[PDB]
């Protein structure tokens, strides 16, 4: 119940027209609901078809909840969408014990978007075997998942923040999209109880598990032996070959001089001293990460993903080749042992919260997933409100037989 | 008609078309002035003055009428995507009653944005060129305008609200100029409803026909719907003496079309009879082969194949098989023997798979397809066994996955043809593999040299550096026993590893995979070029 703001799109920007991809029954049912229910709110008007304009929107299942959630992928209008040059990255923030997000996307319907950028907003509810004409609406008020709204709504947002910041000024808060992670070193409790007392405030307007200091960055282990043999070098050789792409003081000389000759693959192989000496050098070498990686705002941040199989996956987050910011393996969750799919989904979503939290921005994804496998699916196990961008990829066999190496807990992260 | 019009503008700083009207003679002049006064009567025309530059040609063909909006089109905005994916028979459920309601009349019953008429200025000629032209524009969506389509719909659209919250248990599809009205009614009730519904329409101007009446079975996508079930429309092969190339692609089109329908269908030897062919309208005799398939075809298409629609209270089944390499086909079911719908996938070929990820990739597009029929994924049967598709996919490099599905034991079933050994095989014979060729010359050298002691050189011509690189795997494939070790340099043997393809678009890969499959054991390892490695 305010006067709107003029926002226009960047210059020579036309707006979205993506067509709606498909959806399961339940999902439609979902939005004809969550949609009729908005419409009679007021906060969305049905469209004509002078309207041009079209953004995907589809339905989730957030965590704790049987009730659907309406999406849309506001990615293509928010690229369009002018620059409102939100918050600086509060570096403080991915120094935090524990650091816990939460959902206020609900705050921005109470605010009415500039009528001259509805027609942009435009989605559309499909209808199973086309036998309905699709539901068009677009937005009145601001939209979650549109980067405008949480802008121009921060205003309001700082205000309604402000006593619990003072209160707590050793809590850190940040905001992203509809998210809003909140960072404390309070021990589980006290933090957990600081949430909600931040929840019941934030509560009365109308709003309703990270360890930033763990995601510590992981070195390759080369692997030990008590005997070598021919083919125990050749894959040794070849993996510490691609690796002087990022640490030129790794050799092989030594070793590829036990090569010589044409021996059984399984013969054991004496290794000389100067052999031994080129494994503790590089093994020191391999000790750090490479000097010298520092981020860049300018450019865009990188997340490559290798499937190891098994449950298994690694990434680098990076933003030029070979000088990686963090690195990493995600085990599947529990109940996803036969989904390749889910699993990579879960780890996309991650990943991408770690970039939010540490730079306060996503990753471009380079998935090793075929384009048609992935946007099957993708927004069956999807749960968070923003989408990050993605392109598909052939992993090059040495990338992952590489980052296989990195060291593991001797037990494991313990606790009774 | 009282329905409101729809804001029309034209497209980002374009001006309305100004384009001559053609000439015409008295007897043209004379039937248009005619039809014009009529429509001006009816209120779909306004008599219009000078104070228009815009214009489109009006033609006359049997005496009927014709505006080419060609130019007015490719200047008006662009209005959302009409409907252009329409319902698949397997997706419609059964309905006691079925009437389809010619509207078509209607699009000249909805009002066209007043302020965009002027544009729709069109003329009616002189006798001859002489005194100035009968000078007119529409006042409601004109016959082949680009936003007609569009605001007809959504018109329709609107006006059936209140009627589709009034009847929830009447389901009414929009198509062009039809209105397809089933319901499970008993017949009379239907009728009657059908009755309320063509007075409703005939509130707001939309007036609706006995002769012209439609009636089922109705012709859809090659299909003919009927109330209870569906057939496919039969299709005929035109018996003939004398087939040029035309005559021959159409064919085998048609006959693409049927395979998706009826089984058995071939065209391998009709395609033949394309090859070389030196114009459209040449004449090539159907070889022995052709001419026998042709016939075995024209007997398949002769058998009725009749169908079903989708009840959802039942299971959706989706069946596949493996018709050969890289050949799918499926049966979309859910009681035994009653499909909805069936389909075969056009030979996958690619630069390098294998039939586990191809099949994951028919699932995948069968699922693409139920999602958009029925919004559900169906239950897949399919022609691998759990401990194949486990074995496969859990260490595969790339994401994949396939729904829940169920084994079914119809062979042929798709397999690994082979599995890589993940550790070099003490006592095989260990063959160090080597190619090399001048780029430029083409000319090289293929080998090995063994721990054994057993050694090769093939000198070739005309070869590239990765053929002889491969030449040389195949080499030591072909002389090895049933168990060897193979290390080479060459980067597409890593791929080979990672990928273990049991189908390529390289010839000479395809040999190395009859040469895999065959060996008992095989252990392949990369090492980097130019190294102290011998
Ligand atoms: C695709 C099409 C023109 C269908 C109209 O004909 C039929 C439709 C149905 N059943 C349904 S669900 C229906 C009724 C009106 O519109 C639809 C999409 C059944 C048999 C026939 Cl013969």
């Amino acid at each position: 119940p305010i006067e709107t703001v003029p926002v226009k799109l960047k210059p020579g920007m036309d707006g979205p027209k993506v067509k709606q991809w498909p959806l399961t029954e339940e999902k439609i049912k979902a939005l004809v609901e969550i949609c009729t229910e908005m419409e009679k709110e007021g906060k969305i008007s049905k469209i004509g078809p002078e309207n041009p304009y079209n953004t995907p929107v589809f339905a989730i299942k957030k965590k704790d909840s049987t009730k659907w959630r309406k999406l849309v992928d506001f990615r293509e209008l928010n690229k369009r969408t002018q620059d409102f040059w939100g918050i600086p990255h509060p570096a403080g923030i991915k120094k935090k014990k524990s650091v816990t997000v939460l959902d206020v996307g609900d705050a921005y319907f109470s605010v009415p978007l500039d009528e001259d950028f509805r027609k942009y907003t435009a989605f559309t509810i499909p209808s199973i075997n086309n036998e309905t004409p699709g539901i068009r609406y677009q937005y009145n008020v601001l939209p979650q998942g549109w980067k405008g709204s949480p802008a121009i709504f921060q205003s309001s947002m700082t205000k309604i923040l402000e006593p619990f910041r003072k209160q707590n000024p050793d809590i850190v808060i940040y905001q992203y999209m509809d998210d809003l992670y909140v960072g404390s070193d309070l021990e589980i409790g006290q933090h957990r109880t600081k949430i909600e007392e931040l929840r019941q405030h934030l509560l009365r307007w109308g709003l309703t598990e990270l360890h930033p200091d763990k995601w510590t960055v992981q070195p390759i282990v080369l692997p030990e032996k008590d005997s070598w043999t021919v083919n125990d070098i050749q894959k040794l050789v070849g993996k510490l070959n691609w690796a002087s792409q990022i640490y030129p003081g790794i050799k092989v000389r030594q070793l590829c001089k036990l090569l010589r000759g044409t021996k059984a693959l399984t013969e054991v192989i004496p290794l000389t001293e100067e052999a031994e000496l080129e494994l503790a050098e590089n093994r020191e070498i391999l000790k750090e990460p490479v000097h010298g990686v520092y981020y860049d705002p300018s450019k865009d941040l990188i997340a490559e993903i290798q499937k190891q199989g098994q449950g298994q996956w690694t990434y680098q987050i990076y933003q030029e080749p070979f000088k990686n910011l963090k690195t990493g393996k995600y085990a599947r969750m529990r109940g996803a042992h036969t989904n390749d799919v889910k699993q990579l989904t879960e780890a996309v979503q991650k990943i991408t919260t770690e970039s939010i939290v540490i730079w306060g921005k996503t990753p471009k994804f380079k998935l090793p997933i075929q384009k048609e496998t992935w946007e099957t699916w993708w927004t069956e196990y999807w749960q968070a409100t923003w989408i990050p961008e993605w392109e598909f990829v052939n992993t090059p066999p040495l990338v992952k037989l590489w980052y296989q190496l990195e060291k593991e807990p001797i037990v494991g992260a313990e606790t009774f | 008609s009282p329905i409101e019009t729809v804001p029309v503008k034209l497209k980002p700083g374009m001006d309305g078309p100004k384009v001559k009207q053609w000439p015409l003679t008295e007897e043209k002049i004379k039937a248009l002035v005619e039809i014009c006064t009529e429509m001006e009567k009816e209120g779909k025309i306004s008599k219009i003055g000078p104070e228009n530059p815009y214009n489109t040609p009006v033609f006359a063909i049997k005496w009927r009428k014709l505006v080419d909006f060609r130019e007015l089109n490719k200047r008006t905005q662009d209005f959302w995507e009409v409907q252009l994916g329409i319902p698949h028979p397997a997706g419609i459920k059964k309905k006691k009653s079925v009437t389809v309601l010619d509207v078509g009349d209607a699009y000249f019953s909805v009002p066209l944005d007043e302020d965009f008429r002027k544009y729709t200025a069109f003329t009616i000629p002189s006798i001859n060129n002489e005194t100035p032209g009968i000078r007119y524009q529409y006042n409601v969506l004109p016959q082949g305008w680009k936003g007609s389509p569009a605001i007809f719909q959504s018109s329709m659209t609107k006006i059936l609200e209140p009627f589709r919250k009034q009847n929830p248990d009447i389901v009414i599809y929009q198509y062009m100029d039809d209105l397809y009205v089933g319901s499970d009614l008993e017949i009379g009730q239907h009728r009657t409803k059908i009755e309320e519904l063509r007075q409703h329409l005939l509130r707001w101007g939309l007036t609706t026909p006995k002769k012209h009446q439609k009636e089922p079975p109705f012709l859809w996508m090659g299909y003919e719907l009927h109330p209870d079930k569906w057939t496919v429309q039969p299709i005929v092969l035109p018996e003939k003496d004398s087939w040029t190339v035309n005559d021959i692609q159409k064919l085998v089109g048609k006959l693409n079309w049927a395979s998706q329908i009826y089984p058995g269908i071939k065209v391998r030897q009709l395609c033949k009879l394309l090859r070389g062919t030196k114009a459209l309208t040449e004449v090539i005799p159907l070889t022995e082969e052709a001419e026998l398939e042709l016939a075995e075809n024209r007997e398949i298409l002769k058998e009725p194949v009749h169908g079903v629609y989708y009840d959802p209270s039942k299971d959706l089944i989706a069946e596949i098989q493996k018709q050969g390499q890289g050949q799918w086909t499926y049966q979309i079911y859910q009681e035994p023997f009653k499909n909805l719908k069936t389909g075969k996938y056009a030979r996958m070929r690619g630069a390098h798979t294998n039939d586990v990820k191809q099949l994951t990739e028919a699932v995948q597009k069968i699922t693409t397809e139920s999602i958009v029929i029925w919004g559900k994924t169906p239950k897949f049967k399919l022609p691998i066994q759990k401990e194949t598709w486990e074995t496969w996919w859990t260490e595969y490099w790339q994401a994949t996955w396939i729904p829940e599905w169920e084994f079914v034991n119809t062979p042929p079933l798709v397999k690994l043809w082979y599995q890589l050994e993940k550790e070099p095989i003490v006592g095989a014979e260990t063959f160090y593999v080597d190619g090399a060729a001048n780029r430029e010359t083409k000319l090289g050298k293929a080998g090995y040299v063994t721990n054994r002691g057993r050694q090769k050189v093939v000198t070739l011509t005309d070869t590239t550096n990765q053929k002889t690189e491969l030449q040389a795997i195949y080499l030591a494939l072909q002389d090895s026993g049933l168990e060897v070790n193979i290390v080479t340099d060459s980067q597409y043997a890593l791929g080979i590893i990672q990928a273990q393809p049991d189908q390529s678009e390289s010839e000479l890969v395809n040999q190395i995979i009859e040469q895999l499959i065959k060996k008992e054991k095989v252990y392949l390892a990369w090492v980097p070029a130019h190294k102290g490695i011998g």
